[PDB]
RNA sequence: ACCCCCGUGCCCAUAGCACUGUGGAACCACCCCACCCCAUGCCGAACUGGGUCGUGAAACACAGCAGCGCCAAUGAUACUCGGACCGCAGGGUCCCGGAAAAGUCGGUCAGCGCGGGGGU
């Protein structure tokens, strides 16, 4: 969720992910396809239902973050003063980027925790185990 | 101690336009001197103190001076730098200097 | 001199309890120090002087004022007030002070056990602290304001805080067996 | 394994869908280019520790370490292929999944177990006797336990590459 | 001509660090002494002035070595001038040249002058 940093507000545009192709960390992982900002409470949204599904058991890797502010001008001025002070917390999002990536729990029961968590998800997304790997 | 050698090295070379090197060297009983020619990688007339021996450092040394100034003397040396080496000016390499132009 | 009779004394003493091809193998004593760092929370102007003529008369060499690092900080810290108090003795004058303590701050001790044994640098070559100033053959506490407390860390070529140690021991310190 | 061409033109590649390649060593570096479901029928049978032999339509067969495969982030599909050529010394830091045997006592009161390091990097396999896997048992193992490199026993001729105190699996709590 | 040392440049990390070995009576170095030339905001530690011996201890010089740094390909990809397209949009594609970063293979513990000293 929001992080305890920086400067208030930024910019946008995009180009497809590098920092994040391949899931080092668990057995599994769901991965986005397209280029939405993730943000907040979409993500943490994901994390409570698979919480949900897995919990008591599983661990649960949030490998992206909502870094980026984005602004809400307020109520029904003109283009007027500078821009919004706050709204919310987003992370950029691009195709093959990991965003999620159970352990120890079945393939069949992260299927089924997969789908529930990117049923609330701006973009459609795909799963995968992991095949062979290397970057390390 | 090396600052100061590197220091003087770079400010010599500065000043060093036309005139040549006279780089100084006190560090053991050997004060060697050279008139190097910066640009071109040469020397040409040094003026060491293995051989000549004439008491105390400072007058010992005093002679190499006066070597030195014979022996540029027969190329046609105009003026040179001096180039200490970090030795603060005292009396035996400003005896080397006072011997070597008071007979250039 | 009481040098030549510490060296010979140690300096085979050493080769012959070690082996070393060099008598500048041999450790020796780089130098004696002495941190004072008089009013280091007095802020004593007045004071300045008083720990300045306390090290002056009895380390018999002048001292300087390690001046405030200028870390001000949340407490009293500040960048060029005076702090602490300085002084080197090399050579001669820290035989001298070496010999003082050996043969009357040994005996200006109270209580005395030994000095602490644990060798302070990994190096070697390490300080003792003083802890109090009555009793030192030049701070009688009747001339003296008040007590007070100073600092000598002295320096060895040893390589190893055994080799100081062996040194320190032959040279007339006492230990904390 | 089976490969023909390697023009500096890749226009053909993408079309039979055929993975581009290379083989390399101190001698010859020389690239090439192979077909491709047969590659991950193979990759799939070997990883990083397997090995096989490449025909390239010269006469000659080559034996060959895979050493990284660099592949589509969109598509899922790999896209080219290192192969190493290895002379019968030790090969070089080769890398090994780490396995776990047994059913861990830590399992069976609320915890699980996790490999904390999918991979371990070991020196001095030995070229053809590489480990093609490694299996640690973590019975012994209780809640909050670390079998680090300094437990992770070796086959022949082996020397771990990484620091034997960093951790490799651990137990975990519940939660 | 061969060897090494003292200076001194070009080049200044492929030439730097760490572990190790070798040098002393050629050379350099520590070292001895210091009231004075001279000097330390206190200390001859450093500058400094007179010299053996002793010792190569430390330093420095040279040699080994690839743990560390530093260099760093090929294959491919990113991106892109130009050309032509798709998607409502975020964004994507094709032909044509250009072409990285990183990482893998490997490469290195330099190379090139001037002088003077002393050896053979
Ligand atoms: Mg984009
Ligand atoms: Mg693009
Ligand atoms: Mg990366
Ligand atoms: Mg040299
Ligand atoms: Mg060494
Ligand atoms: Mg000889
Ligand atoms: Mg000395
Ligand atoms: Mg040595
Ligand atoms: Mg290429
Ligand atoms: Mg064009
Ligand atoms: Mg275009
Ligand atoms: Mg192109
Ligand atoms: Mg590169
Ligand atoms: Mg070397
Ligand atoms: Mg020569």
């Amino acid at each position: 969720k929001r992080t305890k940093f920086r400067k208030q507000f930024r910019g946008r545009m995009t180009g497809d992910a590098k920092g994040g192709d391949y899931v080092a960390f668990g057995d599994y992982g769901l991965i986005a396809m397209e280029p939405a900002w993730i943000k907040s409470n979409q993500i943490e949204a994901c994390r409570i239902v698979m919480s949900r599904h897995f919990r008591r058991g599983g661990k649960i890797y949030i490998r992206i973050f909502p870094d980026k502010p984005v602004t809400k001008k307020p109520a029904e001025t003109r283009m007027g003063k500078g821009k919004g002070a706050v709204e919310y917390w987003v992370s950029v999002v691009k195709p093959g980027r990991v965003m999620f990536e159970v352990a120890g729990v079945t393939e069949e029961q992260a299927k089924e925790a997969f789908r529930l968590a990117g049923h609330k998800l701006p973009i459609q997304t795909k799963m995968v185990k992991r095949e062979v790997y290397d970057e390390a | 101690r090396r600052k100061l050698r590197t220091r003087r090295k770079v400010r010599t070379t500065t000043a060093a336009s036309g005139r040549l090197r006279l780089s100084v060297y006190r560090s053991s009983k050997h004060i060697y001197a050279q008139i190097i020619d910066d640009s071109r990688g040469q020397t040409l007339a040094a003026a060491s103190s293995a051989a000549l021996k004439s008491g105390n450092k400072t007058d010992t040394a005093a002679a190499v001076g006066k070597a030195l100034a014979a022996a540029a003397a027969e190329k046609g040396i105009k003026q040179v730098v001096f180039d200490r080496g970090s030795y603060k000016y005292h009396g035996r390499v400003k005896a080397l200097a006072d011997a070597a132009r008071e007979g250039g | 001199q009481l040098k030549t009779k510490y060296n010979d004394q140690v300096r085979p003493a050493l080769m012959q309890q070690f082996g070393y091809s060099s008598v500048m193998a041999v450790p020796r004593i780089e130098k004696i120090v002495v941190n004072e760092g008089l009013g280091s929370s007095k802020e004593d102007s007045k004071a300045i002087d008083k720990a300045a003529k306390e090290l002056a008369l009895i380390t018999l060499q002048k001292p300087i004022i390690t001046k405030a690092k200028k870390s001000i900080s949340n407490f009293k810290l500040r960048q060029g007030m005076p702090v602490g108090i300085k002084v080197t003795l090399r050579g001669e004058r820290m035989y001298v002070f070496l010999e003082k303590l050996i043969n009357i701050g040994l005996p200006r001790i109270r209580d005395f056990r030994g000095i602490n044994p644990n060798a302070f640098d990994g190096r070697g070559n390490y300080n003792l602290g003083i802890k109090e100033q009555l009793i030192f053959p030049e701070i009688t506490y009747d001339m003296v304001d008040k007590t007070r407390g100073m600092d000598i860390t002295i320096v060895t070529t040893a390589k190893t805080d055994e080799e100081a140690r062996a040194l320190l021991q032959s040279m007339g310190l006492p230990f904390r067996k | 394994m089976e490969l023909t061409a390697k023009p500096r033109t890749p226009k053909q590649k993408l079309d039979e869908s055929m993975i581009a390649a290379v083989a390399y060593n101190k001698e010859n570096n020389v690239s090439f280019a192979l077909d491709r479901k047969a590659f991950d029928r193979a990759f799939r049978q070997q990883s990083t520790t397997g090995l096989f032999d490449i025909t390239v339509e010269g006469g000659e067969t080559f034996p060959a370490l895979v050493k990284a495969v660099q592949m589509d982030k969109r598509k899922r599909a790999p896209i080219h292929v290192d192969f190493y050529m290895v002379t019968y010394g030790e090969p070089v830091e080769v890398s090994v999944p780490v396995h776990t045997t047994g059913r861990s006592q830590g399992e069976v009161q609320g915890g699980l177990v996790d490999i904390v390091v999918h991979n371990l990097q070991i020196v001095a396999p030995g070229p053809r006797r590489i480990p093609q896997e490694l299996v640690v048992d973590v019975t012994k193992m209780n809640i909050g336990d670390h079998i680090t490199a300094g437990d992770i026993k070796l086959p022949e001729g082996c020397t771990l590459a990484a620091d034997p105190e960093l951790t490799v699996v651990s137990v975990l709590p519940p939660r």
